[PDB]
């Protein structure tokens, strides 16, 4: 499931802004 | 509305052209706890001694901002915040600087970030998501009427107040621009294709970010995710979106128009502008005036324990505030 794919990914915490 | 926005702009423009400076001093506040961190400092819960009022103070190490080439962005942030005034934007109460740092004292919003509650609960019902989406729709209509692009919409930046209404925080990338602009900034999951592809872009990137938000609220995850940013970018420029089977057909259609790669077709970006969004069927039950006046009951009120309670925020390791004996970067920040 997509939910399962999400939960197991490295991007479920707070996400930093990028720049430049 | 037209007449709301006319008054709003007159109001904004006076403050824009004559920004408030130096309106408090560090020693007027008692420092208590860190509510958040960042690449050039932190936000701390603080107490104003004269009033006993609690605030959130954002501290930016001038040397760190210079190193990361964020001087112009930081002056944008302060100059805009001191000039705007809207129910769904966190208020800047005071700002000042010393030898080492810049300080922005905001209204304290104890409910924490949408992010926290969204992750914890999993996903929001369509009514629950529609409620917060409408507040953002009005907020962007307000900001865009002022020529302001926001450029960092995400649940992490939406604070939930005592009434269960949203307050937008973090103006580090907001800019007053009449034409188009080119800075690559924002958050990977939320970037419009134009940005990733180094085209000039305008406010339509805020509307795209709205579609990412609405989808995240209602699905529980973003329409484009992967373990690394460059894999997220490919997903975004391919512009292939799959919806959860639970998504209503009105929602899928709105989202199709918001997450639209072709800018002549993107909702918010057309001859009728924001009314394309406001008039969409998904929003049919939305009472816009009553949302603005805050008379709709919120789906969720945060658990409140006290004036300066901090449990709706994660814990962060403290670090002392050192103020150098010598002035740093005085010329760079003279207008701050
Ligand atoms: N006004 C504020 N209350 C709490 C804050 C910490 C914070 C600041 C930015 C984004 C998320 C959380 S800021």
């Amino acid at each position: 499931t997509t939910y399962a794919d999400f939960i197991a990914s490295g991007r479920t915490g707070r996400r930093n802004a990028i720049h430049d | 509305v037209k007449e709301f926005l006319a008054k709003a702009k007159e109001d904004f423009l006076k403050k824009w052209e004559n920004p408030a400076q130096n309106t408090a001093h560090l020693d007027q506040f008692e420092r208590i706890k860190t509510l958040g961190t960042g690449s050039f400092g932190r936000v701390m819960l603080v107490k104003h001694m004269e009033t006993g009022n609690h605030y959130a103070m954002k501290i930016l190490d001038k040397q760190k901002v210079v190193k990361l080439k964020q001087i112009e962005h930081t002056l944008n942030e302060k100059r805009i915040l001191q000039a705007v005034n809207f129910p769904f934007l966190v208020k800047l109460e005071f700002s000042f600087k010393d030898n080492s740092n810049l300080y922005m004292v905001m209204e304290y919003v104890p409910g924490g970030e949408m992010f926290s509650h969204l992750r914890r609960i999993g996903r929001f019902s369509e009514p629950h998501a529609r409620f917060y989406a409408a507040q953002i729709v009005l907020t962007f209509e307000y900001l865009h009427s002022l020529d302001l692009i926001y450029r960092d919409l995400k649940p992490e930046n939406l604070l939930i107040d005592q009434q269960g209404y949203i307050q937008v925080t973090d103006f580090g990338f907001a800019k007053r621009v009449k034409g188009r602009t080119w800075t690559l900034c924002g958050t990977p999951e939320y970037l419009a294709p134009e940005i990733i592809l180094s085209k000039g872009y305008n406010k339509a990137v805020d509307w795209w970010a709205l579609g990412v938000l609405i989808y995240e609220m209602a699905a529980g995850y973003p329409p484009f995710f992967a373990d690394q940013p460059i894999q997220i970018y490919e997903k975004i420029v391919s512009g292939k979106v799959r919806f959860p089977s639970h998504f209503s057909s009105d929602l899928k259609d709105l989202l199709r128009n918001l997450l639209q790669v072709d800018l002549t077709k993107r909702f918010g970006n057309l001859k009728d502008g924001v009314n394309d969004i406001k008039n969409h069927k998904w929003f049919a039950t939305t009472d816009w005036i009553a949302i603005y006046q805050r008379k709709v009951e919120a789906p969720f009120i945060p658990k409140f324990k006290g004036p300066g309670d901090t449990s709706n925020f994660d814990d962060y390791e403290e670090e002392e505030i050192r103020v150098s004996i010598n002035e740093k970067c005085g010329k760079e920040f003279s207008e701050f």
